[PDB]
């Protein structure tokens, strides 16, 4: 089919352990948040449970495609056959994404090689709680991301303008806790392997 | 041979043939018939706001590559050839770490009949929320969903 | 035998194997005979209405795509065969959660005759789910099933 | 006490915009909806919306009249569109839990007053 | 390169192999010269009539297809080389549910 | 020129042996460590360990890897440690532990000019530490990684 010879001519020559502008400039990673529940707060281990729908935007010029389809909207099959960028999250005690049915995962390709990459997860994050006020005590609790292996001369994390989009907040597992709001940064980190950009969410 | 008939008309079904692509792309809509059948309605757990239900989820939907024409109408194959092909990718919007079951094979099972309809039955384990009214405990009663569909897909 | 002769006897009859398809694909139904060792039954729960069960689970069947001959004897092949060979897709209704041992391997075991028998065997584990009805107990008895 | 106080518009020729809003409660878990009574006594579901945010509709108004909710503001607003003289009826905001519901009028616990909409060729 | 030859060697020993079969399969017995160094006995667990060990298991034994000559008489390959050659498939009679540690 | 990066990395891993460590016949292969500890989490009396996340990050040489006409440190996807040989690298008091796994396998590869191979991993790790209770709650314990 069309999309086939498409599809076909884009993995054609492909190198996908090969980030797009390897020598040219870093790669602009978008980053985009839907928080579906901020699970239960565990007060004993110092930790927090969050299930997210997590999106990532990027542009790679070998997935320039020029035809009458403006967008190839695919599902999990390609994402192993692509580039994609290896966000982790930093502050992560035990994490995992979703398999049943199929791994929850979403990938588009418009013609002008923009490239969106969704997954579903979920992430026990840790918070360091301090308690001298409990029970009237407020927190707030981080879920920190940032590229495992590329500096920031490599890849570089934008929050998109609706960066972090919540639904019914209060109808949420906090038994313990009420959801005040939620704010955005990022961060340049140094470590051994280099500078890093980090981008952290606070609830 | 009995089962050589049936070799070369997989090949052939397979030859050419890309999973990447929902059937009918760019000509209409893919309607995929759905239904459960649930073998034991798990314990709710009350601490976690949780419910845990095996179901045999049936999903079956029309595929004109996979036609075909040979001695039975019905192919029973092995669940392992559902990789091969394109299925959809359904997903349950309200769940919480369920688990496909895999003893002692894949519990899955693929059908494919000789006008390309094609049925696809999995076996799992779905722990989903159930947000609970605990203001009338002990006397209270809930609606836990079960809410599913895919997730790529639009309407 | 011989090495090289068992060795071209193997290879002959995995070449054109075609795992997607049952025995007899359009012919009668293959008949699968099943036999059980219990090895250790561990934990009968009531707060989880389940108990855990250890086995050795043996299938038996005829492929006649495996048959062969001038080798007097029956070969016991590798566990990494059966993910090459057809096998039934047995399954416990009432599993919650089950494995196969894997120390030191997959705890799996695949024996081959002359005329195209299979055995097949596995190590399992599984929790199993049972409904206990408590109105006599703890002076009750329990009805525990696999199925 | 609590209420559901719902505002738009009552006389029209087109489009319009009912919305209705609550306070007073802790209880969030509620599937907010829309019921219609026109000239002759019967409630008939029009459209209602999820905690997850997922918008079950009537077969009568699929695809002219959508429902949508701002849970910070904890209010539910219905957007009317392709208005016919039979749609003439006076239309009421509920909200509750759906149980052996979420389309019958009788599992929801909160009504409002109503409010009344016309149609004029 | 120096390594190319031990590549070659691998290759060879390798080559028209079959790890589906036993060493001396229908001719002879494999003998397996096995031993135990316990690294640390586990705690024991009185409630599930349980106890844990944790154990460097080596296992020896000859297979003849697998001879070579070389500059250097053992070759210390890395674990990758264990999966392409038969091995022992020794199991545990009364384990539950043991763990075969691969990190890193 | 991206081309040329690619056709360069081709060139390294064409005729790779993984098999064979960096210099098999030759002398050892020096491997520098360093670790980066994210947090301690669960120091347990009643299970007598502690755990631990941490990124472990190993330095070593390959010659075979060694490229030229590209100024740059080559960060390489992770998918290619599994394409090139790593020390047999383990903790001997390990009880349970798991290298991290969402969005990716957090793991990291990096290639210098010179052949120099930087190996990264977040590990979590519970590792055994038996403890001396009988000065308890006054008592000083001594965990070890090995
Ligand atoms: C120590 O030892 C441990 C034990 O050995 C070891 O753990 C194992 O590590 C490996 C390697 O990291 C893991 O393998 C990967 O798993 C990924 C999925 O992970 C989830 O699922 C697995 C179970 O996998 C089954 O289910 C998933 C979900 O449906 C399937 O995607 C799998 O194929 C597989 O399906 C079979 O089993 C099902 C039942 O289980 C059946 O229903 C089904 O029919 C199949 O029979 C779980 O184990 C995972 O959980 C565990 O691990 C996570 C961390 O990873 C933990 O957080 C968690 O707690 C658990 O411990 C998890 O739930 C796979 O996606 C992945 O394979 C893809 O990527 C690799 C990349 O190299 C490809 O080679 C591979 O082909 C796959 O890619 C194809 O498919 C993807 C997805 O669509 C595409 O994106 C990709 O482009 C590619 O597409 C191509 O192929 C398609 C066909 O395959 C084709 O259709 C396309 O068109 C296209 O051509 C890989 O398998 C393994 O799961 C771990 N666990 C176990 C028990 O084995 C551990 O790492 C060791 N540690 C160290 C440090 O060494
Ligand atoms: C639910 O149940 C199902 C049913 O059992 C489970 O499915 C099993 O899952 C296994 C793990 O995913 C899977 O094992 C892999 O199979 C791959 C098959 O792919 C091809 O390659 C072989 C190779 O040819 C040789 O095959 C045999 C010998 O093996 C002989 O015929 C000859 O020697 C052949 O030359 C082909 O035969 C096939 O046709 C395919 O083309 C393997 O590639 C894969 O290999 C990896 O694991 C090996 C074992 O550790 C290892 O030796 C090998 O080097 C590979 O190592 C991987 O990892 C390293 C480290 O990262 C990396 O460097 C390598 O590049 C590689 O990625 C496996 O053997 C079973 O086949 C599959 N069974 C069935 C019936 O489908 C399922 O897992 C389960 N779900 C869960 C997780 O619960
Ligand atoms: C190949 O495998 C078969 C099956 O294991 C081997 O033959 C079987 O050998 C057993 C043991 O001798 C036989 O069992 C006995 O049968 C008699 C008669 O019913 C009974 O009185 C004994 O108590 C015992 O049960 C079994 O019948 C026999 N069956 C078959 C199908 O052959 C065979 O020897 C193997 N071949 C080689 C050379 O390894
Ligand atoms: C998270 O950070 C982004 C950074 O871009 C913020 O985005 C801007 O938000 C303002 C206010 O809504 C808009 O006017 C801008 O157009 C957005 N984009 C840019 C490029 O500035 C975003 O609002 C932040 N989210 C918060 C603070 O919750
Ligand atoms: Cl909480």
């Amino acid at each position: 089919g069309d999309v086939t010879v498409i599809l076909n001519n884009l993995l054609e020559g492909y190198d996908n352990k090969l980030r797009p502008d390897i020598g040219v400039k870093p790669t602009l990673i978008h980053t985009d948040m839907y928080v579906n529940s901020i699970g239960p707060v565990n007060a004993i281990n110092m930790e927090y449970t969050i299930d997210i729908f997590f999106a990532q935007t990027w542009y790679d010029r070998r997935l320039k495609f020029n035809s009458t389809i403006k967008v190839l909207r695919l599902n999990s099959n390609m994402v192993g056959k692509i580039w994609i960028p290896d966000t982790f999250f930093r502050n992560s005690k035990k994490a995992d994404a979703h398999w049943i049915t199929t791994p929850n995962r979403m990938l588009r390709i418009w013609n002008d090689g923009r490239v969106l990459y969704t997954l579903r997860l979920t992430i026990d994050a840790e918070c360091q709680l301090q308690l001298h006020n409990f029970p009237m005590d407020e927190h707030s609790c981080p879920l920190e991301f940032s590229s495992y292996g590329y500096p920031r001369e490599e890849i570089v994390y934008q929050w998109k303008r609706s960066s972090v989009e919540v639904g019914d907040t209060r109808s949420w597992r906090l038994y313990q806790f009420s959801f005040v709001g939620l704010r955005n940064t990022t961060e340049v980190v140094k470590t051994t392997s280099g500078d890093y950009v980090v981008m952290s969410v606070y609830f | 041979d009995n089962t050589t008939v049936f070799t070369r008309i997989l090949d052939r079904l397979l030859d050419g043939y890309d999973n990447r692509l929902r059937p009918g792309l760019g000509e209409r809509v893919t309607e995929v018939k759905t239904d459960i059948f649930v073998t034991s309605f798990g314990p709710v757990s009350d601490h976690d706001m949780e419910y845990t239900i095996d179901v045999f989820f049936r999903q079956s939907w029309k595929d004109e590559r996979l036609k075909f024409k040979g001695p039975m109408t019905v192919l029973r194959l092995n669940n392992l050839m559902a990789s091969k092909i394109w299925t959809p990718d359904t997903f349950f919007h309200n769940g919480k770490k369920s688990v496909a079951h895999n003893m002692t094979m894949p519990n899955k099972l693929l059908r494919i009949t000789e006008d390309g309809t094609l049925l696809y039955t999995m076996r799992l384990t779905v722990r989903a929320e159930c947000p609970m009214h605990l203001e009338d405990f002990p006397m209270d009663a809930h609606a836990c969903p079960l809410k599913f569909g895919s997730y790529a897909y639009t309407r | 035998g011989n090495m090289s002769f068992v060795k071209e006897t193997v290879d002959k009859l995995l070449k054109g194997y075609d795992i997607r398809l049952r025995p007899d694909f359009g012919g009668p139904p293959v008949c699968v005979g099943m036999n059980i060792d219990i090895a250790s039954i561990d934990m009968v729960s009531e707060v989880n209405m389940d108990y855990t069960l250890t086995m050795y689970f043996q299938q038996y069947w005829r492929d006649k795509r495996l048959a062969y001959s001038g080798i007097p004897l029956n070969l016991t092949l590798d566990n990494r065969v059966a993910d090459q060979l057809w096998v039934p897709d047995t399954y416990f209704l009432n599993d919650k959660k089950s494995f196969v041992h894997g120390v030191t391997v997959k705890n799996r075991m695949i024996r081959l005759h002359p005329d195209g028998t299979v055995l097949y065997g596995l190590r399992i584990t599984t929790t199993a789910a049972c409904m206990m009805d408590l109105r006599r107990y703890p002076l009750d008895e329990q009805n525990c099933t696999l199925e | 006490q609590v209420q559901l106080q719902e505002s738009g518009g009552g006389l029209v020729q087109g489009s319009l915009r009912v919305s209705c809003a609550a306070s007073g409660r802790t209880f969030t878990t509620y599937i907010m909806a829309w019921f219609r009574q026109a000239p002759g006594k019967e409630r008939e579901f029009l459209a209602a919306m999820d905690q997850g945010r997922i918008q079950y509709y009537g077969d009568s108004v699929r695809g002219r009249f959508t429902i949508s909710r701002d849970y910070a503001k904890n209010s539910v607003d219905l957007q009317l569109d392709g208005l016919r003289p039979e749609d003439t009826a006076v239309y009421y905001c509920a909200a509750g839990a759906g149980f052996w519901g979420l389309r019958t009028a009788s599992s929801y616990h909160y009504w409002g007053q109503g409010t009344q909409v016309t149609v004029s060729s």
